[PDB]
């Protein structure tokens, strides 16, 4: 039995920290892909 | 929704008022009480939750596709029309029983 | 073969339909007997 | 929170009835549903329709829907029910009411519960 309400498992990540981390990653990608190249992140598509 | 047109109980005795319908598989029964000439109030809502201000006599069950409001040792102050209120399966928020006339 | 229904038929959170209440016969310590077991399973582990 | 209602009272057949619900101690823009319910003396509490307080989405009673309009004014925290082609069947007490949402878990995951009619107004009696 569930001893109370059924709740979904989840994870929390601070938005500001992720935004700064991702920006740093983008700068390092630009060093290989170009200073004027657009870097876009997207969710995984196919697979299980 | 269909519900018992009336129920007659002696003063001080427990009653059980039961409603039935098809939408109750996915929605909770919300029991309301309206004394004639008075503004109706919410008695039981959701997963057998009791709003503040309602005596502990009022409780219930949503088993199957029915709902039951039980009033332990019904008092003279509880003489009112009772209604089993729930939402329709299409998402429309109206599905409402005819009402049970409770006489104590 | 499992016979299952929804654990919380009246739930509107993202957990609606995620936990199923399944019944099965299993086995017992003796080879002559069977029992009836009810347990909850996650949707992702059970195939219709 | 308190709810109050007012309107024309007696109207003639085929006239349009307009009822207004006002609030005390609340803000309609909250994530709550506001509704209108009709109760003639010989019947129970038959819902008229509703409007979402925060979004303006509405639902109506299918047997009534084509002749009923429900709207809200964010300014002045008010609601109104406009009923066209009023007939003898509408000689009933009209009520405004609000629903509420309780929270037990994470709001963005839908871990909420409905409490459909928490506060009722006193209503108004209209005639035709
Ligand atoms: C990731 O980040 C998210 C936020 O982005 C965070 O979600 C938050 O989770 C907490 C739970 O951990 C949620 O807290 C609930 O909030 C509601 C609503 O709060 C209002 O009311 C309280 C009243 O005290 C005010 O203080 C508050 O300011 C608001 O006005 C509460 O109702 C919840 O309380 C119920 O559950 C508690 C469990 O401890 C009970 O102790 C409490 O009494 C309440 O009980 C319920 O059950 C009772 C059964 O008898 C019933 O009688 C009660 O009436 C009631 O139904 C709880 O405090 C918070 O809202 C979430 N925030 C959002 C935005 O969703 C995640 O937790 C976080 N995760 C991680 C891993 O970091
Ligand atoms: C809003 O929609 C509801 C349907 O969900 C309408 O309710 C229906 O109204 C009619 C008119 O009175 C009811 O018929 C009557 O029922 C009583 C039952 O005691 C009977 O004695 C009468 O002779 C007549 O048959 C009908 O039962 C009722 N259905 C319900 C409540 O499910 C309601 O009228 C609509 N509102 C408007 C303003 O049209
Ligand atoms: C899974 O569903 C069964 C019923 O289909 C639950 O067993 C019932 O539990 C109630 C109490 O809530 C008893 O009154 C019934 O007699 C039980 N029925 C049987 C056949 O035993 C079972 O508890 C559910 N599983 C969980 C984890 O709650
Ligand atoms: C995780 O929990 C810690 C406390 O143990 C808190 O200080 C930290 O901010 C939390 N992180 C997030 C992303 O919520
Ligand atoms: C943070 O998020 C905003 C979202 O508009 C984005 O424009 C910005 O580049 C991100 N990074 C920083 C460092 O602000
Ligand atoms: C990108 O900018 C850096 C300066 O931060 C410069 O050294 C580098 O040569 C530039 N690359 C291109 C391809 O323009
Ligand atoms: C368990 O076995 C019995 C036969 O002894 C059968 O009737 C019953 O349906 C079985 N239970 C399930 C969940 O299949």
């Amino acid at each position: 039995d569930v001893l109370g309400h059924v709740r979904m498992a989840h994870c929390n990540i601070s938005k500001a920290t992720w935004n700064e981390t991702l920006g740093k990653v983008v700068k390092q990608l630009r060093k290989h892909f170009g200073n004027n190249t657009i870097i876009r992140f997207a969710q995984s598509s196919g697979g299980d | 929704l269909t519900q018992e047109p009336a129920l007659s109980v002696a003063l001080g005795h427990t009653v059980s008022m039961t409603c039935q319908g098809d939408s109750l598989e996915t929605y909770y029964v919300n029991w309301f009480q309206q004394r004639p000439g008075q503004v109706p109030v919410l008695v039981v809502y959701g997963n057998n939750y009791r709003p503040s201000g309602i005596p502990e006599r009022f409780s219930g069950s949503w088993s199957g596709n029915t709902g039951t409001l039980t009033i332990t040792a019904a008092q003279v102050e509880d003489e009112a029309d009772y209604y089993c209120n729930s939402w329709d399966s299409s998402g429309t928020h109206l599905l409402f029983g005819g009402g049970t006339r409770l006489t104590v | 073969t499992l016979q299952c229904t929804n654990y919380a038929p009246k739930l509107r959170s993202m957990m609606r339909g995620e936990i199923k209440n399944c019944s099965f016969n299993m086995t017992t310590e003796l080879r002559d007997k069977k029992q009836k077991v009810y347990s909850l399973f996650y949707r992702l582990d059970v195939v219709q | 929170v308190q709810l109050q209602e007012s309107g024309p009272g007696l109207v003639k057949p085929s006239e349009t009835l307009s009822l207004t619900c006002i609030v005390s101690g609340d803000s309609i823009s909250s994530s709550e549903w506001w509704s209108w319910i009709r109760q003639p003396p010989g019947k129970g509490l038959e819902w008229i329709g509703n409007i979402g307080g925060s979004s303006g989405s509405t639902y109506y009673n299918a047997s009534l829907k084509s002749r009923v309009t429900i709207s809200k004014d964010t300014s002045k925290n008010q609601f109104s029910l406009e009923l066209k082609s009023v007939t003898a069947a509408d000689t009933a007490v009209y009520y405004c009411a609000r629903s509420s949402i309780t929270i037990f878990g994470v709001v963005v995951l839908g871990e909420v519960e409905d409490k459909p009619l928490d506060v009722w107004g006193r209503g108004v009696l209209v005639t035709v």
